């Protein structure tokens, strides 16, 4: 009745923070979390592992999980990649750490794709999202898109490399997506604020965080059409090790609590915006 | 084995000429339309003389089912359900225990091995037919004809049902389901009752005629409809949000198979193009 | 708009909202530990009484300021240069309290019900809070 889960750092799903150092450990809603820490990487036995306190919404499905199936985690943050990637034939983040069996399960921004799925056994998706566009205030059938390297001054939009986007773009648009390895991007606010003042033209990227970014934009710009156009269209599911036995427990879980409604609440409270309408 | 039900938005059942074939209609990009000859009851079985007579049958949930089936290389038998309902566990006259119908009961008795439909994914179907993931998402609303535009699923005129206001959905179908679970709603369920229909076309011609005031169904279905017939809008926002996905037998080789494969068909977005092709 | 503002619902630190320190809403705010987080933003602007506050709203210095009905409607119908907004989603009543020992309890209380249906507070809402 124990499991290890492991994440990142992905805002609106994924907080992290340090403790109170008033109380020692935190306010309720947050779950103690570490550092990755390897044989290594251990730092010791004075400080075993920094205690953080990690909230979100991705936290609270999961204490909702624990909690109907009645079984413990312990948690722990990444650090080697950021979620996973067949680099050089060998994977890593969360999908290293299941694979090669250094966690038992997942979850996050876990996009589901064929390959991690051969790889990686996942769940039931608990939500929808997919590929979309951002530009500040026209489809991939548009010249902007389908050859952006041929006419007017480059367009310069780019995204995250090292992505399930990414891999999306490199396996259908070989030649556009060494366009956008030109303007690959540290990360998904640092683009924001790029196209703030206008480094990159737009950003393509997740439509969920696009939506949670705009929602709670300043300046209310909008993705490149109506809503979303969301291409691709895909969620986030739980990774499970491969044919565990967990599989059908945690389907049956979390079908039911997402017929029970909740979870809309859930996701009116975590990644509601002011002006995305 | 495919089983099925008619549904406009992703199946097209038409009566055959009298050679026994498909119409030559192509697209408007001049392709013919692929279609199979679907065999079943001639109209509805109450109101039909029970002749299972074969008609053409095309559409999106064909034209996936006809590329995966390429892609896996395998033949099919096409037959739409029995009852024309889905189905769902219930303690039928005479019995003791909830027994499903529809083309769950049809699987589970072996008379089809996999379903090819606009299904929905319940946690009550979950325990009996494997899901694989969702190839489409879509969502719940209501409709109404063309001055009290109804609050979704939070005005109170439907909490405290009016007999001037009549409302209803399809028996023994998800939305049921729903309604079921949330005891809370279970006053609308006991609306429900009262004027549940049995397929979508008389439902839709009827609050056309103003026989219903609104009908709750499926987003995508409500959309496509209001996008081609037009006269009748969708209120409120997707209430409850779900997945269309391919359902098939448990435990049978084949999920995994399919699985992958819708995977890598949103990879290239050829669904996408399904729905091009189907919606405009 | 009321409560239910993702302004407010979601904190925001371009947004200033508080109340005052060691007070009921405190307790309400702590209590409603999904509301935590606007619990977090009280720990950087609560006041200590209502005119100081009243003037920051007035110097534009509070963006938004939670408090109890009366005495709020009562600020707005008389200096009317500033507008409140949502309703009163937290019903709750001022009423005498005590210690439970005393024996003036049971009195006190029959003695103002017995004003209500004698509408005395209605004559004392006539003299300080209505006709502004
Ligand atoms: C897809 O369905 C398949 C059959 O139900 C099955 O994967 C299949 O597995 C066989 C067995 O390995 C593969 O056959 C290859 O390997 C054998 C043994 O080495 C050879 O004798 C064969 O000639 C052939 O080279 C099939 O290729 C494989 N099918 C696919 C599509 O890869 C699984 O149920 C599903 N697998 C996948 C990957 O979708
Ligand atoms: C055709 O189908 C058979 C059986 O389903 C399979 O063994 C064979 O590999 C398929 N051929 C192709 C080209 O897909």
């Amino acid at each position: 009745r124990h499991l290890t889960v492991a994440t990142l750092e992905e805002r609106p799903f994924v907080i992290v923070e340090s403790p109170d150092p008033g109380t020692g450990g935190c306010v309720p809603n947050t779950v103690p979390c570490r550092r990755q820490s390897n044989h290594t990487f251990s730092s010791g036995d004075l400080t075993p592992y920094t205690k953080l306190c990690c909230k979100g919404f991705c936290i609270d499905i999961l204490k909702k999980l624990a909690k109907v199936v009645k079984f413990s985690y312990d948690l722990y943050l990444v650090t080697n990649g950021k979620h996973g990637k067949r680099v050089r034939g060998v994977w890593n983040g969360m999908i290293g750490e299941v694979y090669y069996k250094r966690a038992d399960m997942a979850i996050g921004s876990l996009t589901i794709n064929e390959e991690r799925s051969e790889i990686i056994d996942f769940s039931v998706p608990f939500v929808e999202t997919g590929i979309s566009v951002m530009v500040s205030r026209s489809g991939l059938s548009d010249k902007k898109f389908q050859r952006p390297q041929d006419q007017y001054p480059p367009f310069r939009f780019g995204t995250v490399p090292n992505g399930s986007t990414e891999r999306n773009i490199r396996s259908n648009y070989r030649d556009m997506h060494t366009h956008m390895v030109k303007f690959n991007q540290r990360s998904v606010e640092d683009a924001l604020t790029s196209l703030k003042m206008g480094k990159l033209d737009a950003f393509i990227y997740d439509a969920a965080v696009l939506n949670y970014m705009a929602g709670k934009d300043e300046g209310c710009k909008l993705v490149t059409i109506g809503s979303g156009k969301v291409f691709a269209t895909t969620g986030y599911g739980i990774a499970m090790q491969k044919d565990s036995h967990w599989k059908r427990a945690i389907d049956l879980a979390l079908l039911q609590l997402l017929g029970d409604g909740e979870t809309q609440k859930l996701e009116t409270v975590w990644l509601s915006g002011i002006c995305q309408n | 084995k495919i089983v099925t039900i008619h549904q406009e938005p992703f199946v097209y059942v038409k009566p055959t000429m009298s050679d026994g074939t498909c119409k030559e209609e192509f697209t408007v990009n001049g392709d013919p339309v692929k279609k199979v000859i679907c065999t079943g009851p001639n109209d509805t079985s109450p109101g039909s003389p029970r002749h299972t007579v074969p008609q053409c049958c095309y559409g999106f949930c064909i034209d996936l089912l006809i590329k995966l089936a390429r892609t896996m290389n395998f033949t099919y038998e096409v037959h739409l359900v029995a009852d024309g309902k889905f189905g769902t566990q219930e303690r039928v006259n005479n019995s003791n225990k909830k027994e499903w119908n529809g083309m769950m009961g049809e699987l589970l008795s072996g008379q089809a091995d996999m379903i090819v439909a606009p299904l929905t994914i319940n946690n009550e179907r979950a325990q009996y037919i494997e899901f694989s993931k969702p190839f489409k998402y879509q969502g719940l609303t209501i409709l109404v004809k063309k001055e009290e535009r109804i609050t979704g699923i939070n005005d109170p005129r439907l909490r405290n049902p009016s007999d001037k206001f009549i409302y209803a959905t399809v028996k023994q179908s998800s939305v049921d389901i729903y309604f079921r679970r949330q005891v809370e709603l279970s006053t609308m369920y006991r609306h429900m009752e009262k004027h549940n229909y049995e397929s979508a076309a008389e439902a839709i011609q009827a609050v056309r005629d103003n026989k219903l005031h609104a009908f709750i169904w499926d987003s995508a279905v409500l959309e496509f409809e209001a996008s081609q017939k037009c006269d009748l809008v969708t209120t409120g926002e997707l209430f409850f949000r779900s997945g269309f996905g391919i359902g098939m037998r448990k435990d049978s080789p084949w999920k995994q198979n399919v699985s992958l494969s819708i995977l890598k068909s949103h990879e290239n977005g050829f669904m996408e193009d399904l729905d091009k092709t189907w919606v405009r | 708009t009321g409560i239910n503002d993702p302004r407010l619902r979601n904190p925001s630190d371009k947004f200033i909202y508080a109340t005052v320190k060691q007070s009921s809403v405190d307790i309400y705010f702590r209590r409603q530990v999904e509301l935590s987080t606007m619990y977090r933003h009280m720990e950087k602007h609560n006041y200590e009484s209502a005119a100081e506050a009243i003037q920051a709203v007035r110097d534009n210095k509070l963006h938004a300021f939670i408090w109890d009905s009366a005495v709020l409607e009562f600020e707005a119908s008389q200096k009317c240069d500033l507008v409140t907004t949502g309703e009163l989603f937290f019903r709750s009543g001022f009423g005498i309290g005590m210690r439970k020992d005393s024996p003036w309890k049971q009195n006190v209380s029959l003695s103002i019900l017995k004003s209500h249906e004698n509408g005395f507070m209605e004559d004392l809402d006539k003299t300080w809070v209505r006709y502004q």
